[PDB]
């Protein structure tokens, strides 16, 4: 054996090979086992290399040959990944043949510094009324989606991806948004339902799905967010815009904890590695808005964090809250009360918004924000004497922020419905009907009043009340 | 002299030297790198091997790779040439404007000024921020801390202070970005160029910038505060003008040390922190100070993890400050900005022999009404408002007007609201609260006192609202 | 024995949220009365 | 000579592992090649673990280390009075060397059962709430406890300032030398503290021992024991000393740092098992000596910082269990206008009455009762109308006596002055007066009695009690003053 370029396994157990030799190996280099497996050299020690195995480590035996590749771990990037489902190392797992990418990128590359960046300027439209009006997201931002299991977190992410079609089918190049969904720790059938949802919506054509599922080795789940990020950075740096979803970062931290403990790096708070903050901070800092000298491109991140029994004060949740530009808080109570999407508007925050979220949206959501804040102050009354004029508008508006799944809305469609509530045209309608009203009203406006949804408040003001009156029969 | 890397584990690198062993704190330069990689000696392990912490990523490092002992701790450019520039932990320019051509360099490690060098001078520094100036005023050359959980308004507050204090300042300012968002570094840089505070076309810039943000490995984050305070130290000792030092966020210096503590071989202390949390903070904090040689007014933003003020990091920070501005989520959620807790923000100069009896009496009267208000809210929770005595309803009415008159539109927040920033002189602040407490505005609605400057704007706001009624 | 003023608000509990709404109700009714009285003092 | 010297094997985080020093004792002072001092805390089969009393960054693998032959000790005596020293007793005030005749081991055993006698001499703070309701005697250990910024240090400083009255006089039995130990504080804070004591001319009977936040952990661990040994010089030589440990929370943190880095097994809150023992051996050295052993005393005022008022935390638990009582301070009381912010309900002195003059014992006895009665009805004042006159009497007395417990900073009172204002309250001369006017009355009444009734104040002092003639005299003075009060 050439001990500079190759080594032999000393011991192998639970995804970690200790390897003799590999004297010339770099930290974070990819190695290759004689059995076909790949690995990463994480622990360089005087008498051994701690290699973390990217696959079924149970195929490796004491004595097996391990070889340098000479390369720091990297992944394929490029538009060839669009419409494809891949693993954390960029391999096709959709059965549609090889990725024909002519470019690769290291997974752990530094985030852009102060200079290459510019103030966030363009809207990232989710097509979800509660978000686009009250928690608006800009391109280059990092907005956390956080809540307990089954509060609707993934659903926000998927609606957002689906909403981009209206832009990606358009002729305006600057409004286009390429999507990356990173699935970490999920079961394969859930990811399959996901790509099916995306395919039915014609959303896979502009989406890369990176999947490191529950039976994929811990290193692959650790790596997945960084691989997906590199693929987004190719858009960021080549004058285009990408959105990345990390679903979810709770499961990535768990995998990082396993790997690190088995490398014999001492357990920190909650047995997590000492640098779990850094694991997430370095990732999310890679989402950025680039200046024109660097191409004007952008990458926006929607990380997802699972809380336990509503505990946002928990270790990993607090880390990521402190990193992100804003957060969308989802709650079980709200979900079951009928508030779906289950967003806590009071707690949910987004950073200002470019002036540009829209302009006609800025009008109507401006008054709704004021009207709901005043409402929230009295909401808790839920007998009542005159506290009911204090409740009226707010209760109607709360019903108007409810939204079904897989039907993300155009900004003008959102404005038209918010308007009806905000101009007090539902103040005497039974709050339980508003759900029925909105769907029926919106369907009728889409079908017969497409001209009204145009240029998106003198003629428009008079024409909306014309429909709303006759409709509210 | 030359060593060889023998181990790499994350940010922690062991290096063996055949002859001369580099002392602890020495900066070592890794050979064969595209960009400069410094290892700082942290420990002598024995058998001619030192353990170090890296100042940048360790990807690509090989066992046997050569390391030169620089002969000194990390040394950075100091002096007028840092003004208008943005530098690294290790003193490299990161504004793409070229080399920093200084004559003078300084070690980022240094001894804290001795007990005999302490200054006892205490003079109010007026900010124009009503809550601060009234209840916990800052002192010139004093140590100021802004405590708060996530998103409560530390950064907004610190930028308003740079707008109010630093833009009226006759000497030099230093800003250290420590473990925060790179995008905020971009914001700050371009904001200061727009306002002429940084001048790119001449030698007139009055602020030096140092950044080591959350994208950086923990070694860089643990040392950047030292880089920024080193720049400030030069100005304090070698020049004749007063210095301002702003740091966002100093928690991240303590967090960064916890990130490597286990790999440095320590048993963890409580809440997963390093056993050296208090002394590490002490040796750093005790350098950030006014001395008999010169004055530094220091303003430090301090993250309070999960809003828990008893967490060892912010808990240990309190002893290092002359004034504390404590921000509160409950207050921010009521819509009061700045979200300062009037019953948990303090100042060593809040003393009638220093600010005068009128200032002191109004401050303590405001706090008394707000404290009495807390007891009444418990009763209201059961009894309701209408059932209270007329005296209690009056305490509630007034305390609520006071709470809202403590809010204030910040110039730097003209982006969120669209409302113009306000600066309130001290004597105007005292008069307004005096008048509210005396009952002079019992006839106006509390909403008139929300988000205004001086008391006359409240009287005028009540007049606009009466017309719109 | 130990001081505890404001603990009800501090809990963000039902009782806490209710009391906040009850104060707000009271002072919005006061504002209506005070703005009218200010209108009639206007002339 | 590997018996008297050794060499550094490894050094990091302030722990030096040393080969050799075969003849070194546990807890011996050693000296490093640079000049730094260390202490041998771990004697192991193949190494000594040495904690460094200074900048451990200056030590390198291979450095020579030597024995001193002596268990860690410090200078002691009257030459330290007026001086600010570090934990080793070196001067840091720039006033030159300490002209010290004697040294004392920092870790000397406390006096045992026999040499002591029960606490029976007043240690007067000059603070009305304390001297009447939480009285402290000479030889007592009384904890000052509360969250940050409730007024803890201010209690200790006003106490120190109060002793001038005695220290200026001719009665050597009432004299009290003071030691203030600052632990983990920043240097500018200590300088302000010293400025205050100097301005009060209290530095002349005070020693300040300071181990500040940038001082190595072993120095902060050491400082209380060093200050303690200074006080014991006075205790053993028939004199009386007061020692303040500000604060023990910071001393335990420093000890925990050393212990963890020595890889001693960690316990609750990562404190080592001997953290109780750290504080117990320190505070048991405060004692009242019987006449057969000189008559002297050492009184201790340790300070503990609580977090969110949790007295069940590990270190506050330990210290509460060690001391003879606590003065508890609270932020809520502070902002209500109760300053000093003493929670009387939660405060205790287990020596109690024995540490009070008869004059105080008179009036305090009744005030304690009436405040305890009032504290049970206190809620009924803020909301209670149709209540019987009996509970109305308790509320009127209570709110008025409560105002008499308020006190400004830096103004400690002579015992006779305290008892004159307390007498006014407990005899019912305030009962018809507005609560807002009680402090105005107190100030005015005190000015009146000081200006023109020194003879009455003097006798009450000298005799230490209120005679029947004194009570009849004081009865008339208050009556006549009150009659022409509001001009
Ligand atoms: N706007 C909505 N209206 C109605 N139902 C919804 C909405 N959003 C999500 N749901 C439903 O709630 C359930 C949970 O949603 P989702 O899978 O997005 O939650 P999650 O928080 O990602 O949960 P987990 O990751 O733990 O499975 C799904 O059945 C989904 O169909
Ligand atoms: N009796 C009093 N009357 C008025 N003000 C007081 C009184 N006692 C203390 N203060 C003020 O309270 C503030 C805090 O007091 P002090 O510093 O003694 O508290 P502490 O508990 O020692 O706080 P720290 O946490 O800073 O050590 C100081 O500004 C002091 O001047
Ligand atoms: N003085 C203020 N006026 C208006 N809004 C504020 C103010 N301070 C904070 N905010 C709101 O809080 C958000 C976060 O404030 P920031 O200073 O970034 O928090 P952090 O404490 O995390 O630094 C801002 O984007 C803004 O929405
Ligand atoms: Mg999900
Ligand atoms: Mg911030
Ligand atoms: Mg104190």
């Amino acid at each position: 054996v050439d001990l500079e370029e190759t080594g032999r396994v000393l011991s192998i157990g639970d995804g970690i090979a200790r390897v003799h030799g590999l004297r010339n190996v770099q930290a974070e280099e990819m190695v290759e086992f004689s059995s076909g497996l790949k690995g990463m050299s994480l622990n360089l020690e005087p008498d051994n290399v701690g290699v973390v195995v990217f696959g079924n480590d149970k195929l490796i035996k004491e004595g097996d040959i391990v070889k340098r590749t000479g390369a720091i771990v990297d992944v394929p990037v490029g538009e060839e990944l669009l419409g494809r489902v891949v693993d954390a190392l960029g391999n096709a797992i959709d059965g549609k043949g090889p990725i024909g990418s002519k470019a690769r990128r290291r997974v752990g590359l530094k985030a852009p510094g102060i200079i290459p960046r510019i103030s966030v300027r363009e809207p990232m439209q989710t097509g979800i009324k509660a978000v686009d009006s009250l928690v608006p997201i800009g391109r280059g931002q990092r907005e956390l989606i956080i809540g307990d299991r089954q509060t609707g977190k993934t659903s926000i992410a998927i609606d957002t991806i689906i909403n981009q079609k209206r832009f990606n089918d358009g002729t305006d190049e600057k409004k286009k948004l390429y999507c990356i969904y990173v699935a970490i720790g999920q079961k394969r059938s859930t990811v399959a339902q996901l790509v099916k949802r995306l395919t039915d919506a014609d959303a896979m054509k502009y989406t890369i799905v990176v999947s490191a599922t529950a039976s994929d080795a811990a290193p692959l789940q650790y790596l997945a967010p960084y691989s997906g990020c590199s693929m987004g950075e190719y858009f960021r740096d080549n004058g285009k815009h990408a959105l990345i979803i990390y679903d979810d970062l709770s499961k990535q931290a768990v995998a990082y904890r396993q790997m690190s403990l088995l490398l014999r790096r001492p357990p920190g708070r909650e047995a997590y590695p000492g640098d779990v903050f850094y694991l997430h901070s370095r990732l999310l800092e890679r989402a950025a808005k680039m200046n024109d000298a660097f191409g004007g491109g952008s990458l926006t991140a929607l990380p997802v964090i699972e809380t336990q029994a509503g505990d946002v004060s928990a270790y990993i949740p607090t880390n990521v809250i402190s990193i992100t530009d804003g957060q969308i808080f989802l709650e079980t109570e709200l979900f079951y009360k009928g508030i779906r999407p289950a967003i806590n508007v009071g707690l949910s925050v987004s950073r200002v918004g470019s002036a540009a979220q829209t302009r006609a949206m800025k009008q109507v959501a401006g008054t709704m924000k004021l009207e709901l804040a005043q409402y929230r102050e009295v909401a808790a009354f839920a007998l009542d004497a005159a506290t009911q004029q204090l409740l009226s508008r707010g209760v109607r508006l709360t019903e108007l922020l409810k939204q079904g799944q897989y039907s993300p809305m155009a900004i003008e469609e959102q404005v038209a419905v918010i308007y009806a509530g905000v101009r007090g045209y539902l103040d005497k309608l039974e709050p339980s009907k508003i759900t029925k009203f909105e769907n029926a009203f919106l369907s009728h406006v889409i079908s017969q009043h497409q001209a009204l949804l145009s240029k998106i408040d003198a003629k428009l003001k008079e024409i909306v009340t014309n429909f709303l009156a006759g409709f509210e029969a | 002299t030359t060593g060889r890397i023998v181990a790499v584990i994350g940010a922690v690198v062991d290096v063996q030297f055949d002859e001369g062993l580099p002392p602890i704190l020495n900066a070592l330069e890794v050979q064969g790198r595209e960009t400069r990689l410094v290892l700082e000696v942290a420990q002598h392990l024995g058998e001619s091997t030192v353990r170090t912490i890296a100042m940048d990523g360790t990807e690509g490092l090989v066992r046997g790779q050569k390391v030169l002992d620089s002969g000194a701790p990390i040394r950075i450019p100091v002096g007028p040439e840092t003004l208008g520039r943005i530098m690294n932990v290790i003193g490299e320019p990161i504004d793409e404007r070229g080399p920093i051509k200084t004559k003078q360099f300084a070690a980022i490690h240094a001894e804290a000024p001795e007990f005999v060098e302490m200054s006892v001078e205490q003079e109010i520094l007026v900010t124009g921020i009503k809550v601060v100036d009234l209840l916990a005023p800052y002192a010139k050359g004093g140590k100021i801390g802004l405590f708060g959980g996530a998103g409560v308004g530390k950064t907004v507050l610190i930028m308003e202070l740079i707008n109010n204090v630093a833009k009226a300042h006759g000497g030099y300012s230093v800003f250290a970005g420590v473990g925060e968002r790179t995008r905020e570094g971009n914001d700050l840089y371009h904001e200061m160029i727009e306002s002429g505070v940084i001048n790119l076309k001449d030698a007139t810039s009055k602020v030096a910038l140092v950044y080591g943000q959350m994208n950086e490995p923990p070694g860089a984050r643990a040392r950047v505060a030292l880089t920024g305070l080193t720049v400030a130290e030069y100005f304090r000792d070698q020049e004749g003008q007063d210095v301002l030092l702003f740091i966002d966020n100093i928690f991240r210096f303590t967090q960064a040390g916890s990130e490597v503590s286990a790999l440095l071989g320590r048993i963890p202390s409580a809440v997963g922190y390093q056993p050296t949390l208090a002394t590490d903070m002490g040796t750093m904090q005790e350098r950030i100070t006014t001395t008999k040689k010169g004055s530094i007014t220091s303003v430090q933003a301090i993250y309070v993890p999960a809003d828990d003020l008893t967490d060892p990091a912010p808990a240990t920070t309190f002893a290092h400050l002359d004034a504390t501005t404590v921000l509160s989520r409950a207050i921010a959620e009521l819509g009061i900005y700045p979200a300062v807790d009037p019953l948990d923000s303090t100042s060593r100069i809040m003393d009638p022999n220093i600010v005068g009896s009128e200032h002191y009496d109004v401050a303590r009267g405001v706090q008394k009404i707000l404290q009495d208000y807390k007891s009444l809210q418990d009763i209201i929770a059961i009894l309701g408002m209408d059932e209270l005595s007329e005296e209690d309803k009056l305490t509630v009415s007034r305390a609520r007007k006071i709470q809202r008159f403590l809010s204030q539109p910040f110039q730097v927040a003209e982006v969120f609201t669209g409302h113009l920033g306000k600066l309130v002189p001290l004597k105007e602040t005292i008069k307004g609260f005096q008048q509210i407490l005396a009952g002079e505005y019992d006839h106006l609605p509390e909403q008139a006192f929300y988000m205004v400057g001086p008391i006359e704007e409240a009287v005028a706001k009540a007049d606009k609202l009466a017309e719109e009624h | 024995v130990r001081s505890s003023a404001g603990a009800v608000r501090d809990a963000g509990g039902a009782f806490g949220k209710r009391e906040q709404a009850e104060e707000e109700r009271y002072f919005r009714a006061r504002a209506k009365e005070q703005l009218a009285a200010l209108k009639k003092h206007h002339e």
